């Protein structure tokens, strides 16, 4: 729970090593054929029986050590995964940002059990201690740890309507005449539906009174909203593998970088590619967040390039490379608010809000705090 | 990439273990 994350990664691993079974599945895939092969042969076994030794097989190669072609396969198929022929999967922003299961998915017929596999795919990584690259979100891991997508993620996942939602909760809705009703409506593949967010929301209409309940539920439908079958597909696929309860003390930052691996963080390269607002480079602020940077380990690191940006991954261009919800966007600081608040992020532009702090201590203690407490 | 992937697997193990 507030334990460090090596020791929550050990007593998860201690759960695995106490629940593997001896001998070998043998899993024969062809590269031109990787996604078929692999979803044939995965699915046709019983799902404890690949919780064994794994034997990849390219077939027609090589061989010798284990590791590292246990790893091309978990990295290749990440990708494969992702193929839109197979319709299972698509992006919020431009340019491939903020991975999403497509509502629209039961346009392939099997889709259900591609997301089963792709369970299974995911569990038998985290199980066999290997690392992929498919770039789920921070609320996907979330909803794996049975915790609550919060008004927050919105921000990551989909900027406007975070904004209008915080619209709503910081204005009085009355005095504007805005008229809201506990209901939504959603066109998937042309067939336009409505969702009543309670019992009979459709009459209720949303009033001061009512706002915190609608807010909280609507950011609920969000997250949900038409992949509610496909979401617990994966799920029930992965928890077939390793049971989910496993996964617990983990926040999802840590899921993320247990099942991605480990960046090394280039210094150099981060501080090359920062823009700023209102700051500049010589700012006292911005010198005094760099020496922060500096004293920080890679854990650190990590975890506040994933509170500013929303994810560990880097772009293999570097921190020159880093794409935000509309587009390129640069790892950014911008001067923003007072002293008394902790820096702040907007993880859709890459942007770190940091008040301007009177001293490097106050700066250094509120970003260690905010990294660590808060997103 | 694949470079990259050596790198995250190689670094995470060792941060572990
Ligand atoms: C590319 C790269 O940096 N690889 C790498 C390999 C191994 C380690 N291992 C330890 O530090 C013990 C770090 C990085
Ligand atoms: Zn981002």
């Amino acid at each position: 729970p507030d334990r460090s994350f090596r020791w929550k990664y050990h007593q998860f691993r201690f759960l695995c090593h106490s629940n593997a079974l001896p001998s070998h599945v043998k899993i024969s895939v062809s590269r031109q054929t990787l996604f078929e092969d692999s979803f044939q042969q995965i699915m046709n076994m019983k799902p404890y029986d690949l919780r064994r030794r794994l034997y990849i097989i390219m077939r027609g190669e090589e061989g010798l050590d284990y590791g590292g072609i246990a790893r091309e396969w978990f990295f290749l198929l990440s990708h494969e995964v992702l193929n839109p022929m197979y319709c299972l999967f698509e992006y919020a922003g431009k340019n491939n940002y903020c991975l999403q299961i497509n509502p629209a998915s039961s346009i392939n017929p099997d889709h259900l059990t591609y997301f089963r596999f792709i369970g299974r795919f995911i569990a038998m990584a985290l199980y066999h201690g290997k690392f992929i690259d498919t770039g789920f979100t921070l609320p996907f891991y979330k909803r794996m740890l049975n915790k609550r997508p919060t008004l927050k993620d919105l921000e990551s996942i989909d900027p406007e309507f975070y904004n209008s939602i915080v619209w709503i909760k910081e204005n009085n809705l009355e005095e504007c005449g805005l008229e809201l009703y506990f209901i939504q409506d959603m066109e998937i593949l042309g067939k336009v539906t409505t969702h009543e967010l309670k019992e009979g929301g459709e009459s209720i209409r949303v009033t001061e009174e009512n706002k915190e309940e609608y807010i909280m539920l609507l950011t609920d439908w969000r997250f949900t909203r038409g992949v509610e079958e496909q979401t617990k597909a994966f799920l029930d696929g992965f928890n077939e593998v390793a049971p989910l309860e496993w996964l617990r003390y983990f926040d999802e930052k840590e899921l993320e970088l247990m099942l991605c691996g480990m960046q090394e963080i280039d210094m150099s390269d981060w501080q090359k590619s920062t823009i700023y607002r209102h700051y500049t480079k010589n700012s006292k602020q911005i010198q005094w967040f760099w020496q922060v940077v500096k004293e920080m380990d890679n854990e650190k690191r990590i975890r506040l390039l994933q509170f500013v940006t929303g994810t560990c991954r880097l772009p293999v261009g570097g921190f020159a490379e880093l794409i935000g919800s509309n587009g390129p966007q640069k790892f950014c600081i911008d001067k923003v608010g007072k002293e008394t608040w902790l820096p702040r992020s907007h993880t859709c532009f890459n942007r770190l809000d940091l008040p301007p702090y009177k001293s490097y201590e106050q700066l250094r203690e509120k970003l260690l705090y905010a990294i660590e407490e808060t997103e | 990439d694949p470079a990259q992937m050596y790198c995250r697997e190689a670094a995470f193990y060792c941060f572990m273990h």
